[PDB]
């Protein structure tokens, strides 16, 4: 299962020995560890690898988190809500939640933690610094990202910014440079491998061979909670016996994907763009980013092998303007409509 | 403890009289003969930043009621709130009764009204006209845009153009007199060069230069510690590094580049403008190449208004000049 | 105080206090330097890359001109936490200029040069509003004797017109390993990390137009030698591994994939490149130096090639895909 | 330096009182004589100048006159957070600072130090009240009031109209109008309650009804107003104070016709 | 020290014979005023053309002494939201005057094209109900932004701009009252620079007049700097690139003018640039909108409309 089997410090990570080792060394004297910030693909492991070395600079206790609400005002009257994850060391938001009032919350909750300190029995109130964890920073707003990046050497006794966020790039250069840049590489095939070994000799799954784990670990092309989560759910519809013949579980978005990418190699036609706006209308509905839509669709094209080389081409390069266009909009659907009636005339 | 010398240059030598105002004869001549016939119509001064409109109307306000403008003389710059409800009260009640201190004309400037809503001109459009005989408005403005068409007709429109080479050249020996200083034929050209018609500029970076002496009053202000001072490119380097990358390889050209950029630390954006200034002189003899040499530039100064890379802009100049200097051949 | 100081990174433990510890501008400084003397300090603009001592070079002016008593009596600072709004500074940043410069003590009037004007501070002004900064003009243009404006920006063009004129302007220059290794070598020097001849120069490299970068990078290099314990000296390689920068084999493969290859190939092998973590930024960049400082192409390459990344660089400065603009550049430089 | 003790602490308090959403921004000259003040309303219509002299403090010490610059909003902040039992006193240094109020209670030992500091206020001292008026009248505080917020309901705008002993308040409007004529008559029972009136010349001249209504809220000073009229000058709403008076200069509002 | 009226106003017409606008109108308001029977109207055109002047002078002479109680007009800068209209209006719509027969009262809504929706809506029944003793009479600039039932129910009457015969007739008018020297030359001048103003002919001829004495083409074209519009108009249909570009620089950026006012403009000029194509208009339309948006963001430089130049001319050559 994916929550169950996780490590809970540095002497338990699996893969990766040289990040290990880099953190271990990070984690030998806490009173100098500056901001840092993990960044690499998504499900590689980095919330884990980030509250492991929280685990080994702090005492073991870290792991108890609880779950608060917090009430702030904008100017107007409209009252937003946030959840904290509160821990007797440490404290995780996800600033992501908010619109466009991430500069409110930013500027609001780390001054209010920055200013006074903690005080807590487990010789009163003698401590060392409060550790605030971001997830998804790469979502931050960009005068958020200011007031955050304003918000780290004025009271850097006292705070410690740990970030986490895929694709660094929608991060200003000031917090790029100002901060320790932490690369976190997904696991080898051989070592993703061991992992479901694992998993399988501990949870008492009824495999054949080694080739299975194999398969998994190249369709979930190194994402390590996906695969985990696809082989749970073949045991499950496998009936607890996993065999060399079974059909990979693609989540239900995926081979909606998959079709559409059938239906726009098959037919280009303006009758099937509407059908084609249809299904990108339940696709965004169904709380699915935009950006994934565009990534899946785009590589799903460049799979299909009837097309030639200059297809392929023209199709990456619409692709990298339509993903430039959708960084810098709102309305997604108008520029996911403009990629595929793009993508049509190009294939004819 | 506080006195005239602590003010900076900018502040320190500002015309206290319409006298001391320089370049914009041509308006001056027009509001000093309005205000001696007698007739003072409304006034809407609009013009580049730095070039004179504030400083002529508090000088045209000083010389109409006395040593003591800021007494009978309303004035809403910027910096206080200029609503609807504001017009509504504040500036009505201002131009429906008379003055405390003597018997004339009241006088209200507002100052940067590019900055208020549409609502407020245009309830500003009717309270401007309706007290005439007794008020008198002057609209200092700098995007003549921002003013919806009424206002704008309202008023008597005064351009106050740059300041050309001959008033900023007697504004530098006007404060050269004052301040123990020397300044060189060719610096002064440079300046003159660099001021592109700012004011504020030319004293900035004369300050500069005199604070750069180690004794401002001996040696004098040659044409390197001026353009040391902003660290503009020397036209020297900028034409020689125009010309290497016209005429030599891609190698020996990336190399004089970084050399040159990194010899005094100076900056893509400023060499951009200076070869762009530099090169439109030339006679290209083809429309194709000027509209890509204008056109990649400007791209490439966008992107780094944004500040994305700073070696990798280099070599795209330098690929957009040679891909330019192309269709010629 | 020692201890604290001692209790922060090498970014806060070895900030300049004074003038003459910033040792990157030197026309700037001397500037602020003559200041002291006189009293017609102008409003200032410092503008300039990211990490280069603009906000380490004001702090370090307010201290020697008012003093640590003073200072925090007669400075207003407005960053990026403060509400900067047109309603904030039309009220509190006008009645914080059009007020009494206080009174200096004795003790301060005697050891500092006590000037007759207060000190307002708006960091980054690059992230005010239009009207808020429209606003800023007469306020800061009337009490110009008792109120002196420092504005500090990464872009000057963000900034309007009028206070581009209003302001006196400061660039600061970049760091690069030229005008900028001393400092690193002294504090090399005073932390005894036991560096290499060249490493100093390779990390300044790495940094383009950095310093607090190459001061982290250090720190985190000498963190991970003493952790091993074994004492030796730590070499260009061990600091470009953590510091992002991809391995040159690697990329020599890449530039082989590049030079002989279909779609599917290229594609296949950007995906298994982006399966593991590189910011495709540092990839271009150093495709771009391999590409350029080589003399193994024509000319009629190296326009469009040069044109071409800089055009993926554009895009991916605007916070895209990494993935997708990386494989479209990859693919359209194969396609010469 | 300067040390001014009151001998109450409500008396400040009733004094700001008057000007206190008049006017924002004063400007407090003390000297030997007293404490003097002069500000001018947000539009410029109006202006209060306040007169206070050494009667009305307990203990009075001033060196060399001294200025002293500083919001109403703020001074009515600190007053606010003052207990009306306690002793006030005004504090300068040498140079002029942060004006120090300091309440001081006469049983317990509660001393309640305040700063307040100064704006830069430009000192443009103003020299009114030298100019020979037309005509002068003074009246009980309370009928004032009670005309002008009466006819205030009807219209925006007052006539005031002083006739041969006869003096006329004309408020007219959209609604409707309104006319209070009143002659001038002494009571020698209630020497408080005479209207008193000196004339030269006839005067008609027209004010604002938000600006009567902002000055008389001064009348819980006085009992007794006092209005000097002129034309070609500034109404003088003069109210006088057991030490000094406090006197609105309002500006008349010119008619088109 | 006494300040004589500016010749805009000191000259202001207040008979409604002097008004020289639009004939056919003009003359339909001088027989209602005459007549008497005066229904709703709104008054609609270009800024400073006479409308406000027009309705007034119909008004005094429709109510001669009776104007001061007779006449309520409501300008924008008194309140006009739902409260006024609804209480003072209506107020003054049941107030009973005694009028001569053939009169009536006057309602002078000033600007209609600035009141809100709510307004119009509660005034629609207020006007309709006593037609008997009120007569609306609306004077704006946008009809457009006035509500349908409330345009519908009075009589629109639209203004079209001054041709260079009323303006030049109206000028020498001026002239001969004030005893002026001029040129022919001088007069057209002003007329050409005037665009079909009146205010702004009659304040530039005064602004010249007390600056130079002799109205000639050189002190006209030296103080009143020839329209805007006209210069871009011009730049934009240049036959090759170097022309437009030496144009922009002499004409409009070494005159000291914003970028962001030539963007404005040249997009204004190509809004109404009926000699191209309708394709090539849109899309000079696109990359002015794109020119604008990068000076929106703070780079405004001589650089970027340059370029802009180079992409028009790259787009109507080819
Ligand atoms: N014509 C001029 N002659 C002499 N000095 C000038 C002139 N114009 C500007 N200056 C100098 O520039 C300073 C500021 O000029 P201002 O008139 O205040 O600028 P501005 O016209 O208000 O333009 P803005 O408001 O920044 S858009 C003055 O105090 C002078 O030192
Ligand atoms: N010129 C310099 N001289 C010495 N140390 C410097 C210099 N510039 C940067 N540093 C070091 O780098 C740290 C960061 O410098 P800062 O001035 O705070 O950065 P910055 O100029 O504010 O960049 P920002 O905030 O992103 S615009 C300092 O505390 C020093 O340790
Ligand atoms: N036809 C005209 N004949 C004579 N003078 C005119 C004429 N039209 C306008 N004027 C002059 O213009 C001024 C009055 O114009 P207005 O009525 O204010 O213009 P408008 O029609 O109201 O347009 P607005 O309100 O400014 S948008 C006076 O100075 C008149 O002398
Ligand atoms: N060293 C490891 N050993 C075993 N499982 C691991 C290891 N590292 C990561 N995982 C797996 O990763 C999953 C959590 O992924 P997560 O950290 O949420 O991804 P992300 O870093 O994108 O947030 C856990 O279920 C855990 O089983
Ligand atoms: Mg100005
Ligand atoms: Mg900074
Ligand atoms: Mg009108």
């Amino acid at each position: 299962w994916v929550d169950k089997y996780r490590p809970k410090s540095l002497n338990a990570l699996s893969h990766n020995e040289e990040l290990t080792n880099f953190l271990k060394s990070l984690s030998d004297q806490p009173r100098d560890l500056p901001h840092l910030l993990l960044y690499g693909p998504n499900g590689t492991g980095k919330k884990t690898r980030c509250m492991a070395l929280l685990e080994s600079i702090f005492g073991p206790g870290v792991y108890r988190l609880k779950i608060d609400v917090r009430q702030f005002v904008t100017a107007s009257n409209r009252k937003l809500e946030l959840n904290v994850v509160s821990s007797p060391y440490h404290l995780e938001i996800t600033p992501s939640d908010m619109g466009n009032n991430d500069r409110i919350v930013i500027q609001e909750l780390l001054k209010e933690v920055a200013q006074m300190e903690q005080v807590d029995f487990q010789d009163g109130l003698a401590h060392r610094y409060k550790c605030v964890i971001i997830n998804e920073a790469n979502s931050l707003t960009k005068d958020a990202q200011a007031a955050l990046r304003r918000t780290m050497e004025k009271y850097s006794k006292n705070i410690r910014l740990i970030m986490v966020c895929d694709s660094m790039s929608p991060i200003i250069a000031p917090i790029k440079s100002r901060c320790l840049l932490i690369r976190c590489p997904a696991p080898s095939d051989s070592e993703i491998s061991t992992i479901l070994s694992d998993v399988v000799t501990n949870e008492r799954i009824q495999l054949e061979t080694k080739d299975i784990l194999k398969r998994i670990a190249q369709a979930s092309n190194g994402n390590l909670r996906v695969s985990l989560l696809m082989l749970e759910s073949m045991a499950l519809n496998n009936e607890l016996a996993l065999k060399s013949s079974s059909p990979i579980i693609k989540p239900d978005w995926i081979i909606v994907i998959h079709k559409l990418t059938r239906k726009i190699v098959k037919e280009r036609s303006v009758n099937s763009l509407i059908e084609c706006r249809a299904v990108l209308y339940d696709l965004l509905a169904h709380c699915i980013p935009a950006n994934i839509i565009l990534k899946e669709l785009t590589f799903s094209l460049l799979d299909v092998e009837t097309l030639n080389t200059t297809n392929k081409s023209s199709i990456i390069e619409y692709s990298s303007v339509f993903d430039e266009r959708l960084s810098l909009g709102n309305k997604a659907i108008f520029h996911l409509e403009g990629f595929i009636a793009k993508v049509m005339c190009c294939l004819d | 403890k506080r006195s005239k010398e602590n003010l900076p240059w900018v502040e320190k030598y500002r015309p206290e009289t319409l006298d001391e105002v320089y370049g914009q004869n041509e308006v001056i001549t027009t509001v000093r003969k309005f205000v001696d016939e007698g007739k003072l119509p409304h006034l809407l001064f609009y013009g580049p930043p730095g070039t004179g409109k504030t400083s002529t109307i508090v000088a045209l306000a000083r010389e109409i009621y006395g040593k003591n403008y800021s007494n009978m003389v309303l004035e809403l710059n910027a910096s206080d709130d200029r609503g609807i409800d504001v017009v509504r009260n504040q500036i009505k009640d201002f131009a429906s009764t008379r003055q405390i201190f003597s018997k004339g004309f009241k006088l209200i400037i507002l100052d940067e009204a590019d900055a208020m809503t549409n609502a407020a001109q245009n309830a500003l459009r009717r309270v401007i006209e309706r007290y005439t005989k007794n008020t008198r408005f002057c609209v200092l403005a700098n995007y003549a845009h921002k003013l919806t068409p009424a206002l704008l007709s309202r008023c008597t429109r005064f351009r106050f153009q740059p300041l050309p080479q001959e008033a900023i050249e007697r504004r530098i020996a006007n404060v050269l007199v004052h301040e123990k200083l020397k300044l060189s034929p060719n610096a002064e050209k440079a300046l003159i060069e660099l001021s592109n018609g700012d004011m504020r500029r030319v004293l900035n970076v004369l300050q500069s230069c005199k604070a750069t002496l180690d004794n401002p009053d001996e040696d004098e202000i040659s044409d390197d510690v001026i353009y040391e001072c902003c660290g503009a490119p020397r036209p020297s380097d900028l034409k020689a590094v125009l010309k290497s990358i016209l005429e030599d390889d891609w190698g020996t050209a990336h190399y004089t580049l970084n050399k040159v950029r990194s010899a005094k630390g100076l900056a893509l954006i400023d060499l951009i403008e200076g070869i762009v200034k530099i090169l439109e002189d030339y006679e290209l003899q083809n429309e194709e190449t000027r509209v890509h040499l204008l056109t990649k530039l400007a791209d490439i100064e966008y992107s780094i208004s944004k500040g994305g890379n700073d070696q990798i802009q280099g070599s795209a100049v330098i690929g957009a000049i040679k891909a330019s200097f192309e269709n010629e051949t | 105080a020692e201890q604290s100081l001692a209790q922060q990174p090498w970014v806060e433990k070895y900030r300049p206090k004074n003038l003459d510890e910033v040792t990157a501008q030197d026309h700037a400084v001397t500037v602020l330097k003559k200041t002291l003397k006189s009293a017609n300090l102008p409003h200032m603009l410092f503008y300039g890359p990211p990490g280069t001592g603009k906000t380490s070079t004001i702090l370090a002016l307010t201290k020697e001109l008012y003093g640590p008593d003073l200072m925090k009596s007669r400075i207003l600072e407005l960053n990026a936490s403060d509400e900067r709004g047109i309603s904030i500074v039309r009220e509190k940043v006008k009645n914080f200029a059009r007020l009494t410069v206080s009174k200096p003590s004795k003790h301060d009037l005697e050891n500092y040069p006590c000037p007759p004007y207060k000190i307002i501070i708006l960091d980054e002004a690059d992230s005010m509003t239009a009207d808020a900064q429209s606003a800023l003009r007469r306020t800061m243009e009337t009490y110009s004797g008792v109120t002196r404006f420092c504005l500090i920006c990464n872009y000057v063009t963000r900034i309007i017109d009028p206070l581009a004129s209003r302001c006196s302007k400061f660039r600061f220059k970049a760091l690069d390993a030229s005008n900028a290794i001393d400092r690193l070598r002294f504090i090399s020097e005073q932390e005894n990390v036991k560096c290499d001849d060249g490493v100093l120069e390779r990390i300044l490299d790495i940094s383009a137009g950095d310093l607090r970068r190459g001061i982290t990078l250090l720190q985190s290099a000498s963190k991970g030698a003493q952790y091993l314990g074994d004492g030796k000296n730590i070499t260009s390689t061990q600091v470009e591994e953590l510091a992002g920068v991809v391995p040159h084999d690697i990329l020599i493969e890449i530039v082989e994939k590049v030079k002989s290859g279909d779609f599917d190939e290229i594609k296949k092998y950007v995906n298994t490149f982006m399966k593991s973590g590189w910011s495709a930024a540092s990839v271009v960049n150093q495709l771009h130096e391999y590409y350029i400082t080589n003399d193994n192409f024509d000319t009629n390459f190296k326009n469009q090639i040069s044109w071409l990344l800089f055009t993926t660089d554009s895009r991916l400065n605007n916070g895209t895909n990494e993935h997708i603009q990386l494989l479209n550049l990859l693919v359209k430089i194969s396609q010469l | 330096m300067l040390e001014a003790k009151f001998e109450e602490a409500s008396l400040f308090k009733r004094i700001i009182d008057g000007f206190k959403d008049c006017v924002q921004l004063v400007n407090f000259q003390c000297k030997e004589d007293g404490i003097i003040a002069q500000a001018v309303d947000d539009s410029r219509v109006l202006l209060v100048s306040l007169e206070i002299g050494v009667e009305a403090f307990q203990e009075y010490r001033c060196d060399h006159p001294v200025t002293l610059g500083m919001d109403l909003t703020s001074l009515s902040k600190i007053l606010r957070c003052g207990n009306n039992t306690d002793t006030l006193t005004l504090i300068a240094d040498n140079t002029p600072d942060s004006i120090i109020l300091l309440f001081e209670d006469t049983k317990k030992d509660r001393i309640a130090e305040y700063s307040l500091k100064l704006m830069d206020i430009d000192a443009d001292f103003l020299k009114i009240e030298e100019l020979q008026y037309d005509s002068t009248l003074s009246l009980p505080s309370s009928e004032f009031s009670k005309i002008v917020r009466d006819l205030s309901q009807l219209s925006d705008s007052i006539n005031i109209m002083i006739t041969k002993e006869t003096i006329k308040f004309v408020a007219d409007g959209d609604i409707g109008s309104g006319s209070v004529i009143i002659k001038p008559f002494v009571d020698m029972e209630h020497p408080e309650t005479s209207i008193k009136l000196e004339m030269d010349q006839p005067v008609d001249l027209t004010f604002g009804a938000k600006y009567l209504l902002d000055i008389i809220k001064g009348s819980s000073l006085s009992d007794r107003v006092g209005i000097r009229l002129s034309s070609e000058a500034p109404a003088l709403f003069q109210f006088d104070l057991k030490s000094g008076f406090l006197q609105f200069f309002l500006a008349p509002k010119f008619n088109d016709e | 020290l006494s300040l004589q009226l500016p010749w805009v106003e000191k000259y202001r017409p207040q008979v409604l014979s002097d008004i020289v606008g639009n004939k056919e109108t003009i003359d339909r308001l001088q027989q209602i005023a005459k007549d008497g029977n005066m229904p709703h109207m709104i008054i609609s055109g270009m800024p400073g053309i006479g409308k406000t002047t027009s309705v007034h002078c119909l008004a005094h002479e429709l109510l001669g002494r009776s104007y001061a109680d007779g006449v309520l007009e409501l300008n924008a800068s008194d309140d006009r939201g739902i409260d006024v209209v609804r209480n003072q209006i209506k107020h003054f719509a049941q107030k009973k005057l005694h009028l001569p027969p053939g009169k009536h009262k006057i309602v002078i809504l000033d600007e209609a094209d600035s009141m809100t929706a709510g307004a119009q809506q509660a005034l629609r029944r207020t006007m309709e109900l006593y037609s008997n003793s009120t007569r609306f009479a609306f004077a704006c600039n946008q009809s457009n932004k006035i509500i349908e039932p409330l345009q519908s129910r009075c009589a629109i009457l639209r203004y079209s701009k001054l041709s260079d015969e009323d303006v030049l007739k109206r000028l020498l008018q001026i002239i001969k009252l004030e005893d002026v020297k001029y040129t022919n030359d001088g007069l057209e001048a002003i007329i050409f620079t005037a665009e079909g103003d009146m205010r702004q002919a009659i304040n530039n001829l005064q602004s010249t007049v007390a600056g130079h004495g002799l109205v000639n083409a050189d002190n006209v074209f030296k103080i009143v700097d020839s329209p805007h519009p006209l210069i871009v108009k011009k730049m934009l249909l240049a036959s090759n690139l170097e022309d437009s570009i030496q144009i922009l620089r002499t004409d409009l950026w070494k005159k000291g003018y914003s970028s962001i006012d030539i963007v404005t403009t040249s997009f204004r000029v190509t809004k109404n640039l009926a000699q191209v194509k309708e394709s090539v208009r849109l899309e000079m339309i696109k990359e002015i909108g794109l020119t604008h948006m990068r000076i929106l963001e703070g780079v405004g430089t001589y650089l970027q409309l340059a370029s802009m130049l180079a992409k028009i001319h790259k787009l109507n050559n080819k």
